[PDB]
């Protein structure tokens, strides 16, 4: 977050005003929680960013964990390597025959179309020959 | 039982040797990859 | 005064306890979420697995494990031959 926040309100193409009446963000990874000091008119707005910040996620969707039917997911790990290609990073299990996908949190669709359409039912086929001869 | 050939020699195996591979896909349906031989 | 609180849970790390999966696979597999880095450790002695790594999403890890540790269904094959000369 605060490594988010002096980006958000940092500056301005001319100082707000000078280092006073302004204030600076810290934060120890220790207790999860961060540190402001300033003035009575100037935390508010940084209490108020973090009200905002400080939201619950509908779905975690940074990772989410498919399931495949019909096919193995060993062939398909390595003949799925480069959609979009920071990059997609496709881990499968083996012990439960489920892959992951720990990629792109937003076009993921792109893959579960794909998926859907590599997932199928395979019929197979009786094979006889016959031979004969006379001699 | 078990037998060995001349090829100094090696152990040779003479039965039926029936092994698998199975996939649970659906709710109901398995896949089987096996191999075996009586001999 | 006020740096000085006290620690509701450290969660800096937290050990958690598989249920039907061996470790030793999820180690190996499980390498690379979110990359400083996330390292993860694998006990074998307890059967157990570590996470000293980012403390505050740990629950995108949570839920993968929650669908990674699950009972296994096994089937029973049999086979028949028969002929005649």
């Amino acid at each position: 977050v605060v490594k988010l926040v002096t980006e958000l309100n940092k500056d301005t193409s001319k100082s707000a005003l000078p280092g006073s009446m302004v204030a600076n963000v810290v934060a120890d990874e220790r207790t999860n929680a961060v540190l402001v000091s300033g003035e009575p008119n100037s935390r508010q707005r940084i209490i108020a960013m973090i009200k905002q910040l400080d939201r619950q996620q509908a779905v975690q969707g940074n990772t989410k964990v498919i399931y495949l039917k019909y096919a193995k997911a060993a062939d398909l790990v390595e003949v799925l390597t480069g959609i979009s290609s920071k990059n997609i990073i496709i881990k499968a299990h083996g012990q439960t025959n489920a892959l992951i996908v720990t990629a792109a949190p937003d076009v993921m669709n792109d893959l579960e179309r794909v998926i859907a359409q590599l997932d199928i039912r395979r019929p197979q086929v009786l094979v006889e020959a016959i031979i004969a001869e006379v001699q | 039982q078990e037998v060995p050939v001349l090829t100094t020699v090696e152990r040779k195996t003479v039965g039926i040797k029936l092994k698998v591979k199975p996939q649970i896909n659906e709710g109901d349906a398995v896949l089987l990859e096996i191999e075996q031989e009586v001999s």
